[PDB]
RNA sequence: CCCCACAAAUCCCAA
């Protein structure tokens, strides 16, 4: 049909696949749009009521604004300033709260799960915060000891990663074309060999050889190119690859119909 | 703040001379050291065990 | 003209290094005479 | 150190032999031998700047004792504990200070001062006009073997970063 | 600045859809120039950052000791043991196009400092402000608002 | 000071596993290396912070405020 | 041929102490 | 303030994020890196005031600095480094690339030149797109000591109504200098055209070398093995020529040369011979590195490096100096309390050996900090100094 | 702090469209196009896969600054053939390429549907 | 020393000459002793020039 | 409107990479003609040459203030393209030499290349032509 | 000197500087707070009486 | 309001 796509190997985090019949600019929009504007949800303002913790406020603030969370139903709503409520109505924000005592004798730790939902969740499966480990325990945010208080209330709002990195899904990605330089985009530097002084790629085994001394394919074009893809967890991978395509496709809409408008 | 505690100060002048202790010297040998040292106008005055 | 060409004559003053006397010292010295030598020699033919 | 001329196994040798210094680590890993204890039976001995004008001294415990990476008398005296440690505080922290040119690190010395990270542990406690504490510091990666005697590495500087040298066209 | 006198300023940010970005998908914390290097002819930088990759490969932490016998050697050997370029000179991608880069780049962390000069402290702009009162000049200091 | 979140180069979230790194340099006398290659580390971006990570809260909290 | 590129000291301690 | 640069008129155009920001070209007249500098503004009032300093202290009238009759300005570190890259006729580029830098200068024609080559794919020379930039009706030839109107090294310069025949841009030809294109292009057309030159060439340039890349490591510096390897030996042939004169000394017969004392004579001809061996042993180590290295470009192709550089970082660095007299005797009969009294040789008396690539030696760590402090003293006196003679 | 804000990267500006026109007056049938709020991502794609088309003569764009999230395209075709026309067969292109591929992508994931 | 001098043919060409360098200053008598150039004599303190050749 | 202002066969007689990994100097001498002397640059990445090869060469001013280069125009294109290397440039200087021989230095870009021999006093140009190779 | 020959002046700025290879040279960037705070007299034309106006 | 400290800034080079 077009552009067909082989996939390699996938787990809970991380896609390994081959792409093909694409052309660079494409393929580099690609990686753009799912390292830049995916959008997801994350905590954006915080409200102290009281601290107690040897830890400074804002710190605390700047350290909640980073743990990732559940975002499966993110299209659901919509962004608060696009919204005509004031002060982030049910429709466009969700709100947490954090409950932290300093009861025992040994430090005690708080972790992401210890904060709770609060506002109408409507039945969308929306920010639930992610708990990678076996343990249950998310990441710890801070320590008490028998004499400190944190009453916090927290508020999530749609937000994207490309104004800032809160909203970032992506977090890792890989890119690779002509693992054998067949195209001769770039020579190697080197003191004394070409081939000795450089290790080989694992993708090397599945492109040939340069057929040793073959003339140079000067009309050869790049393609088959080979892609990692690992997200953070706030939402699963295939999801983030098809929101990109989707993303990416609504921009090019949008910017056809404001020419049909013009 | 330790690079504080042991430091040196001796008083030659207010502009200052050029052939004279600004200049290491090898007896410095492994008691004050070759380069912690401010710059400019009190170069080679103070001086850091 | 006379700001120009002390201007021009003042920008070496500092892009230089510091036997035959030179540099800065012998540059005093002979704009400042300062009725010493310190190189007394003189070229014969 | 002292070195002792005569040597019933040989040639020349520093006094000082491998049982004192295992009872130096018996001792501190115990959490009795001080550097006094060190200095009573004649092991280390002071030397003020006027004597080295009598002493001739051994760069290496190894230099010459006995009969491409880079270039390396039979009347010794005294040999250096540890050549690294003519440096001050601040020059310590630079890594390789050899490797590099002497302005450079005079440059560095006095501009590490002027770093920021933490200064003590009470400051929340302790008033002050000034201060600065830096969020998230790190040990670095690259250290000398002296800094931890400094307890630098308790109470690093700054963090490090991954970079680049290229000159990506703009800024 | 780097712990080898190389000071210097941020000029701009960027971010990471549009910095260079390498093939396992590591983006820098901060480019130089590279032509700070032969004219200051701080070397040991060189070092420091190199050593610094191998030692947070291998997990453990390296070794200065000004006067040893640590030579590039090994370093190169062991960080081509553990499977890059023996120099560390790394492929690299720009992020505009994604196309190759044609030259090499020399790439690794390095340990920096943050320093006391934060420009807003140093900003400073006055117009018909206060004046002096023995001789009606405007009045000295940033803090007074002076001239 | 409490372990950063969220890798700055790359982004993996990080923090979560610095208490298992912990015990795992503890109870398992491992070194480093196997540790977080067991931890699941590949990119060093992700290592540099857990290798060169300073607690401090700990020094901290060990006062004894009010 | 490392030479010593790396030094630890928690793995030091424990091996004078199980040593000792 | 200095010379009659350092004061130069400006346009605005008003910009965020809290900073000043200048073109990379006028940093020289300055004298001001971005190390953390700080600089002045001062707004005129009348009517008066803004039409005379439009008039005599904007930048593009006084391209050429009055005080040494050549142009104070020119294009500088990274443009020169990257016009020099794309100024070779081994490269080449394709219809993507031009298309948009062509597009990237503001003035361009509008109109492409024809490929260079046609036969499997137009190409075109990074001169030939380069020329564009360039005015028409511009001329200069250089002739350097190569240049046979067919040159094989193609050094030299020829340009003909504004396009590039043939040469390597360098620094020696669109950098600051006596016979320099920005002379040439100010002299001739106007003292404002020159202005958009510049723009037009950094963009261009600065635009190029974003998708070309250039960068630089350890690897630059280390050497062939059996090349460094007769860099020891020279190093030892020179060190053996020393103790030879040294033991003509000690035996009483020596030349006594016309006037200066034997200790003097002495001084003269080890110094001499020092210096010999360093200067061979870089000239070795330059002859070694390979042409695709990025330092040996950079230093060829101008704005920073110099043989010296190179020479200290790969081979050996020479022996301090203090004042001209080689390290002195600190103590009695040494300069050292590491070696046994009344020694001559080089590194008894202070000769650095090794490079800085492998690393010093403690000794020889000690002397080079002796040379820096000199250095650094001499300047911070001199500064106030001359200070007072130019007031 | 008073200057034009973060807001440019992607908020649309106010009062005015996501584009503007210009035809120049260099050369025939040459019209330049305006885009603010986005960057390389887009600009790229478009440039390269226009330049694909054999009809089009001529296509670039560029980036003025990395400050302002905006960039201009200049395009200029043979005769007839209006410019317009040719960059929105070029977004249909472009949709019906992406469309194949997501497509394709889902199909190839449920098939390696673990078991 | 050499200096560049004009060839008999009508050229240049730098040839080899004897030159006397001292340690000392003064003009009133060298201007005197037999067998030394009476007018290319040269000294480096400008100010016994000028109190015996001139100001100009 | 295009037509051929020199035509002949050529004999290399070596090659020289002149430490450049793409482009090398050629030259070669005239079979037909017992005087007519050739250098040349080319980019024998492009292109393989080998010595001891026979090549030949075409002027051909035209094709059959010019405007912008067109896209190769994928249909027809009927032009004098029935050879290998085709490539632009243009002539800057002329040397009498023996005070028969005319040489002509055409430059390419940064390319050039050097033409001699003495029957074509006039048929050989003006700036600028075109030059077409053949195998 | 401190107050004849050199004085305090009004209207005037001073902050940290860095390059850019997109601004020509006659131009220099600067930052819109200054621009807030500097300021320049100019004189109510029948010209300049609706850009004036708007801008007040 | 002065006096003292304390720091930046002139961190080269040419071929
Ligand atoms: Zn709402
Ligand atoms: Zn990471």
């Amino acid at each position: 049909e077009g552009p067909q796509v082989k996939i390699r190997e996938a787990s809970k985090d991380n896609v390994d696949f081959i792409l093909s019949n694409v052309d660079l600019a494409m393929a580099n929009s690609l990686r753009r749009v799912m390292i830049a504007e995916i959008p997801t949800l994350a905590i954006d303002s915080v409200e102290v009521e009281t601290n107690t913790t040897v830890l400074a406020d804002e710190f605390i603030a700047h350290r909640l604004g980073l743990i990732p969370l559940q975002s499966m139903d993110i299209e659901q709503l919509e962004y608060s300033r696009d919204c005509f409520c004031e002060d982030h109505c049910d429709k466009c924000s969700v709100v947490l709260t954090l409950q932290a005592f300093g009861e025992s004798e040994s430090t005690t730790n708080v972790y992401s799960k210890d904060l709770v939902i609060v506002s109408n969740l409507m039945g969308r499966n929306i920010g639930h915060p992610i708990i990678q480990d076996k343990e249950g325990n998310g990441v710890l945010i801070c320590k008490l000891r028998k004499g400190q208080e944190l009453k916090l209330t927290c508020v999530a709002k749609k937000g994207i990663a490309k104004e800032h990195a809160k909203w970032g899904p992506a977090a890792a990605i890989e890119f690779e074309y002509d693992p054998w330089n067949k195209l001769k985009h770039t020579d190697y530097w080197y003191e004394q060999d070409s081939a000795k002084e450089w290790p080989q790629s694992k993708n090397c085994e599945y492109e040939d050889p340069p057929n040793e001394g073959d003339p140079f394919d000067y009309k050869a074009q790049a393609d088959t190119f080979y892609m990692n893809v690992e997200s953070v967890g706030s939402i699963p991978v295939d999801q983030v690859v098809v929101r990109g395509i989707d993303t990416l496709q609504k921009k090019v809409a949008s910017i056809l119909l404001a020419l049909t408008q013009m | 703040t330790l690079s504080h505690l042991r430091r040196t100060n001796t008083p030659i002048g207010r502009d200052g001379k050029l052939a004279k202790p600004r200049q290491l010297h090898n007896t410095h040998w492994g008691l004050v050291c070759p380069a912690e040292t401010p710059e400019g106008q009190a170069c080679g005055l103070v001086k850091n065990l | 003209v006379g700001v120009l060409a002390a201007q021009s004559i003042g920008e070496p003053a500092t892009q230089m290094t510091l036997k035959v006397t030179s540099g800065v010292p012998r540059l005093k010295e002979i704009l400042n005479v300062a009725k010493n030598m310190k190189t007394p020699s003189l070229t014969v033919y | 150190f002292i070195v002792e001329d005569d040597e019933s196994l040989g040639h020349k040798e520093l006094k000082v032999r491998k049982g004192h210094i295992a009872k130096l680590m018996a001792t501190e890993y115990q959490d009795e031998y001080t550097w006094s204890s060190l200095l009573n039976e004649g092991l280390v001995e002071y030397i003020d700047a006027e004597e080295e004008e009598s002493i001739l001294i051994a760069m290496q415990p190894e230099d010459l004792e006995p009969a491409a990476k880079r270039i390396r008398a039979t009347t010794f005296t005294h040999c250096e504990i540890h050549p690294s440690m003519i440096l001050g505080v601040a020059a310590s922290i630079i890594p390789f200070p050899d490797h590099n040119q002497s302005p450079r690190n005079t440059y560095q010395s006095a501009m590490g001062k002027q770093a920021m990270g933490v200064f003590l542990t009470n400051y929340n406690v302790r008033m002050d006009t000034m201060a600065n504490i830096l969020y998230y510091p790190q040990k670095p990666l690259g250290t000398t073997r002296a800094m931890e005697y400094l307890k630098f590495r308790e109470l690093p500087a700054g963090q490090n970063a991954i970079v680049a040298i290229a000159c990506y066209s703009g800024y | 600045a780097s712990r080898h006198g190389q000071k210097g300023t941020i000029g701009i940010t960027y971010r990471r859809e549009d910095m260079p970005f390498t093939a396992e998908g590591i983006v820098p914390d901060l480019i130089i120039n590279p032509h700070a290097i032969p004219s200051r002819m701080t070397v040991a930088h060189l070092i420091e950052c190199l050593l610094s990759k191998v030692a947070a490969l291998s997990g453990n932490e390296g070794d200065a000791s000004p006067f040893t016998d640590i030579t590039v050697e090994g370093i190169s050997k062991l960080l081509r043991e553990h499977g890059y370029q023996s120099r560390g000179f790394e492929v690299m991608y720009n992020g505009h196009t994604g196309k190759k880069l044609m030259a090499q780049i020399f790439f690794g962390p390095t340990y920096y400092q943050r320093l006391r000069h934060m420009v807003d402290d140093k900003i400073h702009a006055r117009a018909r402000g206060p004046m002096q009162v023995l001789t009606r000049q405007p009045v000295e200091g940033r803090s007074r608002d002076g001239g | 000071m409490i372990v950063p979140v969220r890798c700055f180069s790359c982004g993996k979230v990080v923090g979560d596993k610095w208490e298992s790194y912990l015990n795992l340099l503890q109870e398992d006398e491992l070194d480093e290396g196997t540790a977080l290659s067991r931890l699941g580390l590949k990119r060093y971006c992700c290592r540099r912070m857990i290798l060169t990570h300073v607690d401090l809260i700990e020094k901290f909290l060990r006062y004894n405020p009010l | 041929t490392n030479a010593s590129p790396f030094i630890k000291r928690d793995r030091m301690r424990r091996n004078f102490l199980r040593m000792r | 303030s200095l010379h009659k640069m350092s004061m130069m008129a400006h346009r605005v155009k008003v910009i965020p994020y809290s900073t000043f920001r200048l073109n990379l070209s006028v940093t020289s007249p300055y004298n001001a890196d971005f190390d953390g500098d700080e600089m002045n503004l001062h707004v005129p009032q009348s009517e008066e005031t803004r039409a005379e300093l439009s008039q005599l202290c904007a930048v593009p009238l006084q391209i050429v600095s009055p005080q040494s009759n050549k142009p104070c300005m020119g294009i500088v570190q990274d443009t020169l480094c990257g016009i020099r890259k794309l100024t070779l006729r081994d490269t080449f580029i394709e219809l993507d690339q031009v298309l948009n830098m062509l597009y990237w200068v503001p003035d361009w024609d509008g109109v492409i030149p024809t490929p260079a080559i046609i036969k499997p794919k137009p190409l075109w020379s990074g001169k030939q797109i380069l020329s564009v930039a360039i005015p028409n009706g511009i001329h200069l030839q250089r002739f350097d000591e190569g240049t046979t109107l067919l040159s094989p090294k193609d050094n030299g310069m020829l340009i003909i109504d504004g396009q590039i025949i043939f040469g390597v841009v360098e620094k020696k030809t669109v950098g600051s200098s006596n016979g320099g294109l920005i002379h040439v292009v100010t002299r001739e057309k106007g003292p404002q055209v020159c202005a958009k030159l510049f723009g037009n060439i950094q963009k261009v340039v600065n635009f190029w070398l974003l998708h070309n890349g250039f960068s630089t490591g350890i690897g630059d510096t280390i050497a062939d093995g059996p090349t460094m390897r007769e860099i020891t030996e020279t190093i030892a042939e020179a060190k053996k020529k020393v103790l030879d004169v040294t033991k003509e000394a000690q035996a009483n017969l020596l030349t006594a040369k016309h006037g200066m004392t034997l200790r003097e004579s002495f001084e003269d001809n080890v110094v001499r011979f020092l210096n010999e061996a360093r200067d061979k042993a870089g000239r070795l180590a330059e002859v070694n590195l390979k042409d695709l290295n990025n330092v040996k470009q950079m230093v060829m192709a101008g704005s920073k490096g110099s043989f010296i550089n190179i020479a200290q970082m790969s081979a050996c660095v020479g022996q301090q100096s203090v004042e001209g007299k080689r390290i002195a005797f600190g103590f009695v009969d040494r300069t050292l309390p590491h070696f046994s009294k009344d020694d001559y040789s080089p590194e008894s008396k202070g000769f650095v050996e090794n490079s800085y690539l492998r690393g010093l030696t403690p000794q020889e760590f000690f002397f080079h900090a002796m040379g820096g402090r000199e250095g650094l003293i001499d300047t911070a006196v001199k500064t106030a100094e001359t200070g007072y003679i130019q007031r | 702090m008073n200057a034009p804000d973060r807001f440019e990267l992607f908020l649309l500006g106010e009062g005015e469209s996501k584009l503007k026109i210009d035809p120049d007056t260099k050369a025939p049938n040459a019209v330049v196009i305006t885009f603010e709020k986005e960057d390389h991502t887009l600009g790229n794609l478009i440039r390269a896969e226009l330049l694909n088309d054999r009809k089009v003569l001529f296509a670039a764009y560029k980036v003025e600054h990395p400050f302002f999230a905006r960039f201009k395209l200049r395009i200029q075709t043979t005769e007839g053939y209006d410019p317009k026309d040719a960059l929105k067969n070029a977004c249909n292109s472009i949709i019906n390429k992406l469309g194949a591929l997501k497509t394709n992508f889902e199909t190839e994931w449920n098939l390696q549907t673990l078991a | 020393y050499d200096r560049k001098v004009p060839s008999p043919t009508g050229e240049y060409v730098k040839e080899p000459e004897w030159v006397l360098e001292t340690d000392g200053v003064n003009l009133s008598e060298v201007m005197t002793v037999p067998g030394i150039d009476p007018t290319r004599i040269y000294t480096n303190s400008f100010i016994d020039i000028m109190e015996v050749l001139g100001i100009e | 409107m295009s037509n051929t202002l020199f035509d002949d066969i050529f004999q290399v007689s070596e090659v020289d990479p002149g430490r450049y990994n793409k482009v090398c100097r050629i030259e070669a001498a005239s079979t037909t003609q017992d005087q007519c002397k050739l250098t040349l640059d080319i980019n024998v990445e492009l292109f393989p040459v080998a010595a001891q090869d026979s090549l030949t060469v075409t002027i051909a001013s035209s094709l059959n203030a010019t405007r912008s280069w067109r896209p190769p125009q994928a249909g027809d294109r009927s032009l004098a393209d029935d050879y290998d290397y085709v490539m632009y440039g243009t002539a800057y200087k002329f040397e009498e030499v023996s005070k028969d021989l005319i040489a002509v230095y055409y430059s390419f870009g940064g390319l050039l290349m050097r033409l001699e021999g003495n029957y074509r006093n006039l048929n050989n140009l003006q700036e600028n032509a075109y030059l077409l190779i053949r195998r | 000197r401190g107050n004849l020959m050199g004085k305090r002046v009004d209207f005037s700025a001073r902050t940290v500087i860095s390059g850019d290879p997109n601004l020509e040279l006659d131009q220099v960037g600067v930052p819109k707070s200054i621009a807030k705070t500097l300021t320049y007299p100019e004189v109510v034309t029948p010209y300049n009486i609706d850009r004036l106006t708007q801008l007040v």
